[PDB]
């Protein structure tokens, strides 16, 4: 509409009940399922739920943006993120530990952070 | 609960039997204060076994207990 | 005191007038 | 808390009293609830500023440990 | 000095002991002598003599009331300097005693186990080995026992 | 052997050592009331 | 830079009212400003220097001008001891008319002035209200000129050069022999031609100063090197302030004490002492080598200044790059010792008072005492919070090694596990020495209080030469060689006012005084222990090992390692600020009570009820009460309404920060969730859109917005309080 | 958005990837740790700063920091 | 609200403005009207009780010895 | 007394301060 929905879809063997993240009993259909949510969060916190009450594995969760354009977002690769995953590339790394980053005097007036080596 | 319910009330009654001015105050309801706990004279705390009539010094009680146990014809 | 009536412009002014004017000047300002 | 301080001063104000052999009531604060009761002001001063002189009032006698404990339950 | 004078020669003093025996006695005038109310009036008022002779030679205000000297005059020792010392002997011995204990239970298998449950037998050694603490400790610091190292110590990036 | 373990658990001795301190305390002050000095 | 606000792209692009909070707080954090280079910090701040002083300058013209117009001046110079000064004339349509009268004084409905402006600008020399409004007039001016300044400085060709501002030996020449020095002497200047003349009843103005000699010997004694000529003949015992009644010729003095009709110190006195300050400026500020090949670098001073046993390390070696590099480290030195001034100005101005009759006006001098403690606690706080900002921002550790400053990083557990000692010791014992006589009280035995003689504290009133505690030391000695050398000078004045007991000058003091400074030494230690914590844990602890890299303030770091709220040096700022408002309201309570006690003439009252704290809520706090809380009431209203009002205001004040300390974001966050839903759901409502999502307030946020409301609240209440029981009573 | 930074002694247990529940983070091959394997934080535009994260990680100190910036409708958990 | 505006207007000395008994009523005229009913029951809705409910509502003030018991709370 | 010129001298000054103020105000 105005502001960024996310659309979960997912398929169930049997009309189970379960718990909507914005509250109160919903019954998923024996088949193809499609909720909105207004965030990322709630899609994940019932994936979570699918995943862990009723080993529902198959959901998908995409991004709509109010142009019209659907982003695939979750599972991102296919395979879960906690299970390690040939073809995805390390972000964030930092070399050694905490204890190397350097003062906030020596990086004063300029882009660089104390973690950035 | 209920039978530390009925330590507390047995105390109540104890102290009412041993430590109070509840039969003076039968006689006197509207003269005497109702009282039954007495304190130990040390450190100067006997300040509070105040003159609350019917032959003891003690605490002033607001529990209603006198008031009760008249109800109930306890004399 | 010798202008006596001033008070009767500037308190009103200080008071109503220019807070009104400040809050809206201040509110076009943080919100473009 | 407020319930409660409500009742305090109602029933001092407006109910609580003697009534002399002529029969005119003469209340404990004398009826000042309806006229300070109105504003905050009338609370601080006619009800907690009032009605705490005997508590703060209360050491050398037998109240004192309510003085005492009205210090002790601020801190 | 006027502003500080002996209990017994100050009439504000005489005074307090007055009131205090006449607020005792306007009380025990509402008693009938052999009551109860009486006896335990009168044992006050026997308290109030006492009390005020025992204070009579403290130093004295312009208020009446016993002021104690803290400078170290040994004219004053009791009121601070005897109490200062008696205190500073049994507070050491908790101490000492606590910290005996202490490094008793880091020697045990489940330290822990021994802070929150006393083993009884090791508390009351130590306990009643606290009455030379202050050789005690002097004999620990001297043989460096008393203090760990700088090195051994863990400490927050400075 | 297990009654005895209760018994030295920290809150049963802190309470019977402080009633003890505390009787040791409030008997000194029953019979040498109004000490203000040594 | 296309929306506000232009100096944080971060914040500019944040879609929540957000936005425009941190916008507001951090518009003076130039540091962390986009694109800020130190060269253009400096500047601004330079800059934005003129204008708080332009602002300074309008707010006195403001007072001047409106005791010009409004006030009663002239009327108040005829009566100083009856008459109440005005502040300004109220201009209030909501008044009503029992408000107009309860208000009025004289012909003007006008407040009352408890600023002692009218005292001081008396002593000075002012007589009408034609020099007052020439005052605000030429303070306009000054103003203007700072506000011309101020704009010149941050076009291209006046924007000063980054070495220009680390010139330290300069500005220190300066700032001493010029802004101290020559300001003391160009003072002296006034007092020896304007506010001393004015005292005898001589009118010297622009009109005349230049015919009219402040000595009948003129300036012939000063070249010949006779200086003993403009101490003779000094004001008599008997001189009548504002006339010549009794008046002597003397411009330099050293009588010591008090004029006996004003109470307030001699002028030429205070002539005297501003020549002597002017000197010891004008010399000091010769100290420091600028551009002539005399003088020190500072630099070359702190780094011989390393004892050679190597106690201190490397000593004083880096100390002058880390200050000279750091305005935090700048701003925490110069908060800290403008707070121990600010200090020394509450005890040393109620002590020897320098202002005529102000000692009669009790209001003004409580409200100036309570006001500038307020201010010193303030700065110090400050002080401290700028130390911590300066360790997070600015320290280098490489740049400092084994020098003082990272020797106190290095024991920083000792400083911190000794200062909780100190605090838990004072605490304790001041906490039980009350406890213990509040009981004993309470039983009706108040000859068992332990009341501990101040003997330390009288033994120093007795070496100034207070006879009354029976000590014959040094000045209270007739034959102590202290006593003897001074006998000819100030000491006769001196031993005057220290033994008179109808003074401020060296208080009586007892049991009570004794219990109330521990009680000082506890705010004051806690207060420190919180600060320096703080400041010495603002670079990380063992629960925040890398805290520097979060800096000064943020929220927490979350509930992870047992939980970490209040763990950023900015929150020891928060903590700290409960325990000055704590600390000061102790010292200012004391002030107050000790002094309502003294002016009463119920000394007593004081002495005995001080020793145990329901004499304190009893007969301080209760019973000082009931003027102010009858300011208005059922019956009518009187003028101490507007103080009943405020005090009760600022209680509410108080009360509504308590919401914001104790209750936080989360639950708030989900409230305006619930709000923004039934908003848009509401017919011909949800055609009305925010521009900015509504959001809870942020963690640190409502710490800052809490501490604001109750620290208002504080000062409103004790402000309300302090003049109306004043006021009131006398 | 916020920043989140994963540090050499990471020991690959995937806890804070497991904990998130923002799907911020990823588990990523690497021989640096027995495990063979790293956190990884690629979609830290998602990241609300809850720092669950940093609550599951074992390592002493933290492999995975997470340092709060500027604020997102997505940072800020906004569903309005 | 109603405080504040009073307070206000008691410290403008604007007593004529307030919400009072003397000034701007709020009589809780439900619940005078709810007392009246109760006072009016005995006889009436209530035809065999001899007296009120309680004496809170209306009727008769009752005293022991010269201090009040109970009598009709005004609002 | 302060006379009505010598309150509006004032103002006008007070004026002049306000014009140098929103100067430097807009360019800091
Ligand atoms: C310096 C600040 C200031 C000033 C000068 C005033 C002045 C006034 N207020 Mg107060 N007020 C203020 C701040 C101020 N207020 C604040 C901050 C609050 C919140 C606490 C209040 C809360 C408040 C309340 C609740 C009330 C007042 C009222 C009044 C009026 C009472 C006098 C009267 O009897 O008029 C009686 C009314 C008149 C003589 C009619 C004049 C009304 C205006 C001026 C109409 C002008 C129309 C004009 C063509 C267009 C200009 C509109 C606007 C841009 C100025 C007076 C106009 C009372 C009032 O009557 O307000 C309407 C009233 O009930 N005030
Ligand atoms: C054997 C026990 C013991 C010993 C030798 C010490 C010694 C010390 N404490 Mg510690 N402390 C203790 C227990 C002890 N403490 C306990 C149980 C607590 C939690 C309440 C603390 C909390 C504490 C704080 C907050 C601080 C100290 C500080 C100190 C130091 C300064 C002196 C002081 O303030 O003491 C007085 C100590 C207190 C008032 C705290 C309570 C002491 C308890 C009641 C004693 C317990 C005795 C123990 C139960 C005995 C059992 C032995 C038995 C089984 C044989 C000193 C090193 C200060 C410091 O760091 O100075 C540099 C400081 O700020 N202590
Ligand atoms: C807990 C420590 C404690 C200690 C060391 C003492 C010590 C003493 N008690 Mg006490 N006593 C205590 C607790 C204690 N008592 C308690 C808790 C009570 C209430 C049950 C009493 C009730 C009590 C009575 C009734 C008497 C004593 C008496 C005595 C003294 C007997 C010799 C001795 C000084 C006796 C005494 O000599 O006083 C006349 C005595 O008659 N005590
Ligand atoms: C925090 C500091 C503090 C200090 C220094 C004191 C000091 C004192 N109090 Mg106070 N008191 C306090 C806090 C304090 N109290 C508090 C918080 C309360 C409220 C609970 C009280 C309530 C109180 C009362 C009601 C009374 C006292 C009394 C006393 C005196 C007791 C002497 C005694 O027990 O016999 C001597 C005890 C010893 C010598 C201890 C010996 C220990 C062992 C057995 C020695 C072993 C040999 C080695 C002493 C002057 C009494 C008094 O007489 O006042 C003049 C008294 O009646 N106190
Ligand atoms: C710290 C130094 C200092 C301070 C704070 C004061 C303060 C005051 N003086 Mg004093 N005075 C001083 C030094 C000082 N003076 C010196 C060195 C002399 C020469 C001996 C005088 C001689 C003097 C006379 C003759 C008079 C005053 C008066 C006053 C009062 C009003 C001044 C005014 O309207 O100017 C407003 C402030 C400014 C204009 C500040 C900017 C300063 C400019 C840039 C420098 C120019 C100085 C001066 C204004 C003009 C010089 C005149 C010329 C013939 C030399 C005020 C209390 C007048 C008064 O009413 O007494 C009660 C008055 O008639 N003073
Ligand atoms: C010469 C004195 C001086 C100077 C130049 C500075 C400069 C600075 N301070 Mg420091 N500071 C000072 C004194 C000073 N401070 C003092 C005295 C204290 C103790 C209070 C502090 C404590 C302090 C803290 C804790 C912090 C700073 C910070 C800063 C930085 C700016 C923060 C900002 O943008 O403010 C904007 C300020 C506000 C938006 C506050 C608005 C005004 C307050 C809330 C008062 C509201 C009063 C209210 C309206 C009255 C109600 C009236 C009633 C009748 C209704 C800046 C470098 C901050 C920083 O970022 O450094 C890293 C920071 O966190 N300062
Ligand atoms: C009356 C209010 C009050 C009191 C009594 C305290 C007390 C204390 N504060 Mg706190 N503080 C307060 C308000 C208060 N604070 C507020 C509003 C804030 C703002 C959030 C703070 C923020 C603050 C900070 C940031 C710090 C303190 C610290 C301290 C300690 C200072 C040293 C001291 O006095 O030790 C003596 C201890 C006391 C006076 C506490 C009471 C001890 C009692 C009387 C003993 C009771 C024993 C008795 C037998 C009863 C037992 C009861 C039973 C049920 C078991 C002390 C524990 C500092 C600290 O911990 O220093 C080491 C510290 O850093 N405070
Ligand atoms: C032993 C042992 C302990 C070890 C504690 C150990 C390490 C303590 C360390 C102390 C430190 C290093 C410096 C101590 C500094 C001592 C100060 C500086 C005292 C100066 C004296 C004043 C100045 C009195 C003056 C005066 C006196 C003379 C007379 C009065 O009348 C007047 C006043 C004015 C009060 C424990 C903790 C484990 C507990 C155990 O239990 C026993
Ligand atoms: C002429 C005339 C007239 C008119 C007049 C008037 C009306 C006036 C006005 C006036 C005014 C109306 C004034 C104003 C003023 C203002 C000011 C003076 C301000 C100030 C400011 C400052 C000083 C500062 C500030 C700042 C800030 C806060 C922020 C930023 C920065 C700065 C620093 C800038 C009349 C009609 C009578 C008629 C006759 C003639
Ligand atoms: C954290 C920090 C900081 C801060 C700080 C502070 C805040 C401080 C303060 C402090 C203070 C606040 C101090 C004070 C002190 C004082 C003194 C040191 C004094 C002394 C005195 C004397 C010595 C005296 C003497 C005498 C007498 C007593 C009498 C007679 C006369 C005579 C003079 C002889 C800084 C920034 C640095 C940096 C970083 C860190
Ligand atoms: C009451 C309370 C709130 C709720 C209060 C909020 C959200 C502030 C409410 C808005 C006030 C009333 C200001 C309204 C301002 C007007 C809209 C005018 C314009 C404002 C300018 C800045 C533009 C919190 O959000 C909170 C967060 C964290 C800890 C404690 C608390 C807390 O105690
Ligand atoms: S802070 Fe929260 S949302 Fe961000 S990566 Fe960690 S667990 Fe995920
Ligand atoms: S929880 Fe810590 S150690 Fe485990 S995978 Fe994440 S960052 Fe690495």
């Amino acid at each position: 509409e105005t502001e960024e929905k996310y659309a979960m879809t997912w398929s169930s063997n049997r009309e189970h009940v379960f718990e909507m993240p914005t509250g109160g009993a919903a019954t998923m259909n024996a088949g193809d399922n499609l909720l909105y949510l207004a965030r990322k969060e709630q899609a994940l916190a019932l994936a979570t739920q699918l995943r862990t009450q009723f080993k529902i594995q198959d959901y998908k969760i995409y991004r709509i943006f109010p142009s019209g354009e659907v982003q695939y977002l979750h599972p991102k690769d296919g395979v879960l993120p906690y299970l390690v995953n040939e073809g995805r590339e390390q972000v964030g790394r930092i070399k050694a530990t905490i204890g190397k980053n350097v003062n906030p005097a020596q990086v004063k007036f300029t882009s660089k952070a104390t973690y950035d080596r | 609960q209920l039978a530390i319910i009925f330590i507390w009330l047995s105390g109540m009654y104890f102290h009412g039997a041993r430590f109070s001015n509840y039969v003076a105050w039968l006689s006197n309801p509207t003269g005497i204060k109702p009282s039954a706990q007495v304190v130990w004279p040390i450190v100067g705390q006997q300040i509070l076994n105040a003159d609350v009539g019917g032959g003891i010094q003690g605490i002033q009680i607001t529990s209603g207990l006198f008031q009760l146990w008249r109800a109930s014809g306890i004399v | 005191m010798s202008a006596s009536y001033l008070p009767s412009i500037l308190v009103p002014t200080v008071g109503l007038i220019l807070p009104f004017a400040t809050m809206a000047i201040l509110f076009v300002a943080i919100e473009k | 808390s407020v319930v409660i301080f409500h009742f305090s001063w109602k029933m001092q104000s407006d109910v609580w009293g003697t009534v002399s052999s002529n029969g005119t009531v003469s209340h404990i604060t004398g009826g000042n609830f309806a006229q300070s009761a109105i504003t905050i002001n009338g609370w601080l001063r006619d009800f907690l500023w009032a009605q705490a002189s005997q508590v703060i009032q209360s050491y050398g006698s037998s109240l004192s440990a309510y003085g005492l404990m009205f210090l002790g339950a601020h801190f | 000095a006027d502003v500080l004078t002996t209990c017994q020669q100050n009439e504000a003093f005489h005074k307090r002991e007055a009131n205090e025996i006449r607020q005792l006695q306007n009380r025990q005038s509402k008693y009938d002598a052999n009551s109860g109310g009486y006896l335990a009036l009168q044992a006050q008022i026997d308290q109030v003599h006492k009390r005020f002779d025992k204070y009579g030679e403290l130093l004295c205000g312009q208020d009446g009331l016993p002021h104690l000297i803290t400078d170290g005059d040994w004219r004053h020792a009791r009121e601070f300097t005897i109490p200062a010392i008696l205190f500073l002997y049994i507070t050491g011995w908790i101490g000492w005693v606590g910290r005996s204990y202490l490094q008793y239970t880091k020697q045990t298998k489940n330290p822990t186990e021994q802070e929150i449950i006393l083993d009884l037998p090791m508390a009351f050694k130590y306990m009643l080995s606290g009455f030379l603490w202050p050789l005690s400790a002097w004999q620990e610091y001297r043989s460096g026992k008393l203090l760990a190292k700088e090195d051994e110590i863990s400490v927050s990036p400075r | 052997m297990n009654l005895k373990k209760y018994l030295s658990t920290a809150p049963v001795v802190a309470t019977l050592w402080l009633f003890l301190t505390a009787g040791i305390l409030i008997e000194l002050n029953r019979f040498y009331p109004d000490s203000l000095f040594y | 830079t296309t929306k506000f606000p232009k100096f944080s792209q971060a914040l500019a692009s944040d879609p929540t009212t957000r936005r425009i909070w941190y916008g507001i707080a951090t518009a003076h954090d130039f540091e962390t400003h986009d694109g800020m280079t130190e060269e253009n910090l400096y500047q601004k701040i330079f800059a934005s220097h003129f204008g708080h002083l332009a602002l300074i300058f309008l707010w006195t013209s403001g007072n001047l001008f409106h005791v010009a117009w409004q006030g009663n001046f002239e009327q108040w110079i005829a009566n100083p001891l009856k008459t109440k000064p005005l502040a300004h004339a109220i201009w209030d349509p909501h008044f009503g008319q029992a408000a107009l009268k309860a208000f009025t004084r004289g012909e003007t409905v006008a407040n009352i002035s408890y600023s002692g402006l009218y005292h001081w600008w008396y002593t000075i020399g002012l007589r009408n209200n034609v020099e007052l409004y020439s005052g605000a007039l030429g303070l306009l001016v000054l103003s203007a000129v700072f506000l011309l300044a101020g704009w010149l400085h941050i076009q291209p060709k006046f924007k000063p050069s980054l070495s220009w501002f680390k010139n330290n030996e300069s500005r220190l020449n300066h700032h001493l022999a010029g802004l101290f020095g020559v300001s003391s002497l160009a003072w002296t200047g006034h007092l020896v031609h304007v506010a001393i003349p004015a005292s005898r009843g001589q009118h010297v103005g622009w009109d005349n100063f230049i015919s009219v000699a402040p000595h009948p010997a003129g300036l012939q004694p000063f070249f010949t090197g006779n200086w003993s000529v403009y101490a003779q003949s000094p004001d008599s015992m008997q001189h009548v302030f504002g006339t010549n009644q009794g008046a002597g010729t003397a411009i330099l003095t050293f009588l010591g004490g008090f004029h006996p009709q004003t109470q307030s110190l001699w002028l030429t006195d205070m002539a005297h002492h501003h020549l002597a300050i002017a000197v010891i400026f004008i010399v000091a500020g010769h100290m420091y080598r600028t551009n002539f090949g005399i003088g020190h670098n500072l630099k070359t001073i702190l780094e011989a200044h390393r004892p050679p046993s190597g106690r201190l390390g490397k000593g004083h070696i880096g100390i002058y790059q880390t200050l000279t590099n750091s305005l935090h480290f700048q701003l925490g030195l110069a908060l800290a010792c403008l707070s121990v001034v600010t200090s020394l100005v509450a005890q040393h101005m109620y002590a020897m008072p320098p202002y005529a009759y102000m000692a009669y006006d009790y209001v003004t001098q409580a409200a100036l005492y309570t006001h500038h403690q307020y201010i010193a606690g303030l700065l110090i706080v400050g002080a401290f919070a700028h130390g911590a900002i300066f360790f997070i921002r600015d320290y280098d550790p490489e740049q400092n090694q084994d020098n003082v400053l990272a020797r106190m990083l290095t024991h920083k557990e000792a400083i911190i596990s000794h200062l909780s000692w100190v605090s838990l010791f004072l605490g304790f014992h001041t906490l039980g020495l009350y406890v213990h006589n509040d009981v004993v009280v309470a039983f009706g035995n108040p000859e068992k209080q332990i009341l501990i003689e101040p003997i330390f504290a009288q033994w120093i009133q007795a070496t100034s030469g207070k006879a009354l505690y029976g000590f014959h030391v040094l000045l209270s000695s007739s034959t102590s060689n202290a006593t003897t050398a001074a006998q000819q000078l100030w000491l006769p004045g001196w031993l005057e006012a220290i033994n008179n007991e109808s003074n401020s000058l060296f208080l009586t003091i007892g049991p009570g005084d004794f219990l109330v400074h521990h009680a000082i030494a506890l705010g004051l230690h806690t207060t420190t222990l919180i600060l320096v914590k703080g400041a010495l844990d603002a670079r990380g602890s063992k629960l925040m090992p890398d805290k520097k890299d979060f800096g000064y303030s943020f929220p927490c770091d979350g509930p992870g390692r047992g939980g970490t709220c209040d763990i950023s040096a900015w929150d020891a700022f928060y903590l700290a600020m409960f325990w000055m408002l704590n600390t000061i309201g102790w010292i200012t309570f004391y002030w107050h009570w000790k002094h309502l006690s003294l002016w009463q003439g119920n000394v007593a009252q004081f002495n005995e009820s001080s020793t145990y704290l329901m004499g304190w809520l009893r007969d301080y706090l209760w019973l000082n009460s009931s003027p102010l809380i009858n300011g208005y009431n059922p019956y009518g209203m009187n003028s101490l309404s507007v103080w009943a009002w405020m005090f009760l205001f600022a209680h509410l004040v108080w009360a509504t920060g308590f919401m914001f300390l104790i209750s936080w974001r989360g639950y708030w966050q989900e409230l305006i969730e619930t709000l923004a839903w039934a908003h848009e759901r509401t017919p011909l409502a949800n055609l009305i859109k925010w521009k900015d999502k509504p959001v809870a307030l942020s963690i640190v946020q409502a710490r800052l917005v809490g501490l604001v409301h109750f620290t208002v609240g504080y000062i409103l209440t004790y402000a309300a309080f302090v003049i109306a029981s004043t006021a009131g009573k006398f | 958005a916020h920043t989140v930074k994963i540090y050499d002694n990471c020991i690959g247990c995937t806890q804070c990837v497991r904990a998130c529940p923002l799907d911020v983070l990823e588990m990523v091959p690497w021989d640096g740790c027995k495990a063979g394997q790293m956190a990884s934080a690629p979609r830290t535009e998602d990241c609300v700063g809850c720092k669950r994260c940093e609550t599951a990680c074992p390592t002493d100190f933290l492999s995975i920091r997470v340092y709060l910036g500027g604020e997102t409708t997505r940072s800020m958990g906004l569903a309005y | 609200g109603l405080y504040i505006h009073n307070d206000t207007m008691r410290a403008l000395g604007r007593a004529q403005d307030m919400f009072s008994d003397t000034a701007i009523q709020l009589q809780p005229v439900l619940a005078q009207w709810i007392q009246q009913i109760h006072t009016l029951a005995p006889g009436n809705t209530a035809v065999n009780a001899l007296a009120t409910a309680s004496y809170a509502f209306g009727a008769d003030t009752v005293t022991v010895g010269s201090k009040i018991a109970m009598m009709p709370i005004k609002l | 007394m302060i006379t009505d010129n010598q309150v509006f001298v004032a103002l006008i000054m007070a004026l002049v301060c306000g014009y140098l103020a929103v100067k430097l105000a807009a360019q800091l």
